[PDB]
RNA sequence: UUGUA
RNA sequence: UUGUA
């Protein structure tokens, strides 16, 4: 079980985005990983999440876009290759 | 007129440095260090399992740099014919990292015979932020558990040493020139260390 | 139980710098300064000319650092978007370094309502009258037209910058210096590693 | 009015070269500019070199070689886009 | 080849 | 993407 976590600041980090799910009150958390420019390993604004509950994943999907990380809307997706292109095309 | 003397300086505003020929040094074999880990991906895997008992990666290279032709060099490891690492690895949680490069040092170029290392500079970090090749010589915002640290400490020489090396290793004095906006060559730390070592004020004897 | 009291550790293994918000530094509008030197042959041309008289050119640049979001800033300058510049400049013959640094600072951004400075980092010398800098002195060399020397400035908790009207006061993180040379020239982008060094603190 | 002069090290210095060639009887050196990566700075073997004198050239061209600049022996030959071409080919070494 | 308001 | 002896 997977998603992709979007629209937020380069200094939104692991730690204090976990804060937010716990917020939600989810603690599924299994991994997190942000994709990044290789070149100076600055994060892109958007990660893929990797979660162990299916209600939480709603909860996830239906609530998280609805709150403030950095004053951003956590745009989330479930992983897949054609919603990965806007998050990229964001970068630029 | 007499002479006055050029009083030494705060250390952290000139560091002086002594650079002896690489001919002042010996070096013979000694069986051969074949790596803990193996293959790319085979280290990874470690990591990651070790992350989780210990935590995040300690690793500390020594930097020995002796002169030819007026011109450091720096001695590199070379394993087969195009991959080069500096003298140094991991470090045993709670280690002092000085005591863990001496340590790994002695390991990796000791004597046969109880020889002492100088350490007394810290030149670079290095910060792999996640579980993959990437390192940057800082750690990005969004991080805040990196995976691997890596500290990188001059290492001075004295007028003359003997050093051995493992038998699957071959031994390279790197001229800087020869490493400078050469990370395709040899990395982007080992590059940057002409960099990384231009602040010392280096004295050719 | 009981701890043994830490040693204390030389400042050559430990460089421990404190770094501020870049929202405690804030500048102010000047006369703007022009270059000693305006187009490019310029430069070369007194370069040649000083040496010859003067000896090597001696030039310093100072670093000064800031941190927002974990991340230590550098203070450029910057004119048209595309040329930025650290602050400092030639020293006179016979000048001190770190003496010679602060005057050119204050002549630069000063506060007509002081500087801190005990890090070298980096030392770059330019072997002919072109554009090439190397930090090292190749083989071949023996007497070397410029000498660039770069320092750490500690900064106060806050300050006043005045600015030269043709100059824009930016704030690079390291990561937008990272591996750009092609932006920033290869003294600036390689400053994250030169700073990599140093213990900073994010006050 | 210039020549070439290879088959240097990467670490004959501009002054041990021109300590070597007031010591031919030549004492009117221009230039001396030598050919240098770009990327790392080093010596690229040669170095450009003219002479006001136009006989002393000669000089160098008999004398020089058969003379050891840090044990090798120079090359001294005339300016020439195919020795360009021929030194060039050496630096891959 | 970070350069020209 | 300095990595396979």
């Amino acid at each position: 079980i997977a998603l992709y976590i979007g629209n937020l600041t380069w200094w939104t980090t692991d730690e204090d985005l976990t804060e937010a799910v716990h917020s939600l009150g989810v603690n599924d958390i299994l991994e997190i990983k942000f994709f990044e420019n290789r070149a100076n390993g600055q994060s892109k604004g958007f990660a893929l999440v990797g979660v162990g509950s299916e209600a939480s994943s709603k909860k996830l999907m239906d609530l998280l876009p609805k709150r403030e990380l950095h004053g951003q809307n956590p745009v989330v997706t479930p992983v897949n290759k054609q919603f990965l292109s806007q998050f990229e095309m964001q970068s630029r | 007129g007499n002479k006055y003397i050029q009083q030494t300086k705060p250390l952290t505003l000139e560091r002086t440095i002594n650079l002896y020929p690489l001919t002042n040094y010996t070096f013979g074999t000694k069986e051969p260090l074949y790596e803990k880990d193996s293959s790319v991906a085979a280290r990874f895997q470690r990591m990651r399992e070790e992350f989780d008992k210990i935590g995040m990666r300690r690793t500390v290279e020594g930097v020995l740099i002796v002169h030819e032709h007026r011109l450091p060099h720096v001695l590199l490891l070379q394993l087969g014919t195009t991959f080069f690492k500096l003298p140094g690895g991991e470090l045993n949680p709670g280690e002092d990292e000085v005591e863990g490069l001496k340590r790994l040092m002695t390991e990796i170029l000791g004597r046969q015979d109880l020889q002492d290392w100088v350490i007394d500079d810290c030149i670079g970090n290095w910060w792999r932020p996640n579980f993959e090749p990437p390192q940057y010589p800082y750690i990005p915002a969004h991080i805040t558990k990196p995976k691997e640290h890596k500290k990188l400490f001059l290492v001075q020489l004295q007028e003359k040493a003997l050093f051995a090396v493992p038998k699957n290793y071959k031994l390279v004095a790197a001229p800087l020139f020869e490493l400078y906006d050469n990370a395709p060559g040899y990395g982007p730390i080992i590059s940057s260390l002409p960099q990384l070592l231009s602040r010392f004020n280096f004295i050719y004897n």
